[PDB]
């Protein structure tokens, strides 16, 4: 058979500069002055779709930013300009010899100026309080690197146990991460303290931002 | 023969033995991909039997071979 | 107009089986090839196998031999998936994708997706809460709420504001398994002279469950 | 034995022009 392989695993280009993606084959599916490969955008939540077919033609439908050729085992992918919708994952194929294999995949990360974050806590709702539970929820919005620390106090303490964090992909137009914090607690300890503090550690912003509320 | 009825298109289905004819050309066999090199001044090619080997498209430019499907 | 199109979400416990269907519209069932995909997450892309739906003759990798199986009718034009013994390890979406030849074959159509999830959890419906600071002085322009949906199964859920009415400010997160149970949390965020003046409601859509939650904030 | 084949492709050049 025939097996692909890309690198690097993960490319970041910032906008204006040009991305280069190289698909590697075990053998030469070069043929009548031709050769076999595909290249696929995927989108989280959306099925692949068909970027350049034969590396010498662009797919009607697709910007004229994309473009790419090659020969022998080695191909790429170029890229240029750069624009904040095209961060997604990249796959190439060969339809050479059957069975046809997938490339293993590149995940491509947009370079920008960084963002401080928005910190805002919500107080559990009553509706919660009435089953017995109360879950403390606290957002983290617009936030570059994606490195980020998160941390908890409770009326002055810090328990790092039950805590729930969850990272999204980079938007196609404001281009920066989103995440939340979860604190799980039962009824009887949420009547023992009052004051639940969400704090965040950026690198930008020297002092981490304090958001807290009193019961 | 180049206009015969809806059948101008009928887009190409590879791997696969089909009863295939081509400019006129009848034949049945298996399409398969084709790492030999032709003049493009020609149109087709033969094997020292006197059966076609190979086609070429007449819409798109390519080479393919015709592979003799599995018989007893 | 060529359209593509598969059930959102299957469950099955481990020793059954599990059918999937697609469905083919604006062009010839028998005519063109039937591929499989399985997307694994962190895994990339993995080739399950193609069928000819004229003769049902199928191409199957030598992983998936003995596993997969597939199968086709000619009356609905409609191509089936079967797998043998799901365990978690085949836990992935699958796509039924048409293989359209010019020279070299590129897929080109896609499905909308399956998610196919091997677990012994019972189905459980979910539960919405709403989530607001109480009142804000001279914070933002902006206001900011949340909506806090935990105990449901299984993945995933439609979450939308206002049934879609909001085309911005709408952030989806992703949700964390524990305790068997799916959380996620959801993000919006409006003008401070709108949700004074109009209220905005989380609808939550599950179709595993057959239900629809509607809570307001 | 002869496989038989299940499906027909015929393929003719585009017309460019014709003979009225």
């Amino acid at each position: 058979d025939i097996v692909l392989t890309q690198s690097p695993a993960s490319l970041a280009v910032s906008l204006g500069q040009r991305a280069t993606i190289s698909c590697r084959a075990s053998k030469s599916v070069s043929a009548s002055v031709y050769s076999y490969m595909h290249w696929y955008q995927q989108k989280p939540g959306q099925p692949p779709k068909l970027l350049i077919y034969l590396a010498s033609s662009l797919e009607s439908g697709v910007p004229a930013r994309f473009s790419g050729s090659g020969s022998g085992t080695d191909f790429t992918l170029n890229i240029h300009p750069v624009e904040e919708e095209d961060a997604a994952t990249y796959y190439c194929h060969h339809s050479r010899e059957l069975p046809p294999a997938f490339g293993g995949g590149t995940k491509l990360e947009i370079k920008r100026a960084d963002a401080a974050p928005t910190v805002s806590i919500f107080p559990p709702s009553s509706e919660q309080l009435t089953s017995g539970g109360a879950s403390v929820v606290c957002f983290l919005n617009n936030f570059y690197p994606k490195d980020i620390n998160v941390k908890w106090k409770i009326d002055g303490s810090e328990r790092q146990n039950g805590v729930l964090n969850s990272w999204t992909d980079q938007d196609s137009k404001d281009s920066t991460y989103s995440m939340s914090s979860t604190l799980t607690l039962t009824k009887d300890e949420y009547e023992r303290h009052n004051s639940y503090t969400c704090e965040a550690t950026h690198k930008t912003s020297t002092s981490p931002i304090v958001k807290s509320f009193n019961r | 023969a180049t206009v015969c009825g809806p059948k101008k298109s009928t887009n190409l289905v590879k791997n696969k033995c089909v009863n295939f004819n081509f400019n006129g050309l009848t034949g049945t066999g298996v399409l398969t991909e084709s790492n030999k090199k032709f003049l493009p001044f020609q149109q087709f090619g033969r094997d020292i039997a006197d059966t076609t080997d190979a086609v070429r498209d007449p819409q798109t430019l390519e080479i393919l071979d015709i592979t003799p499907c599995s018989f007893g | 107009q060529v359209q593509l199109q598969q059930p959102g979400a299957e469950l099955v416990r481990p020793g059954a089986s599990v059918k999937l269907s697609c469905k083919a519209s604006g062009y010839s069932f028998t005519r063109f090839w039937m591929n499989w995909v399985k997307q694994r997450p962190g895994q990339g892309l993995e080739w399950i196998g193609m069928i000819h739906p004229s003769d049902s003759e199928t191409r199957l990798n030598q992983k998936f031999k003995d596993k997969a199986t597939l199968t086709v009718d000619k009356s609905s034009t409609t191509a089936y998936m079967q797998l043998s013994s799901p365990t978690s390890e085949d836990s992935a979406v699958y796509y039924c994708a048409r293989k359209d030849y010019d020279y070299d074959a590129w897929f080109a159509y896609w499905g909308q997706g399956t998610l196919v999830t091997v677990s012994a959890a019972k189905t459980t419906p979910p539960s919405v809460y709403p989530l607001a600071p109480g009142s804000a002085a001279q914070t933002n322009s902006m206001v900011t709420l949340g909506c806090l949906v935990k105990g449901y199964f299984p993945e995933p859920v439609t979450v939308t504001w206002n049934s879609g009415s909001l085309s911005s400010g709408v952030h989806t997160f992703p949700a964390v398994l524990q305790s068997d149970l799916y959380t996620l949390s959801s993000s919006v965020t409006v003008p401070s002279s709108t949700w004074p003046s109009e209220t905005v409601t989380c609808n939550v859509a599950h179709p595993a469950s057959s239900t629809k939650v509607d809570k307001k904030i």
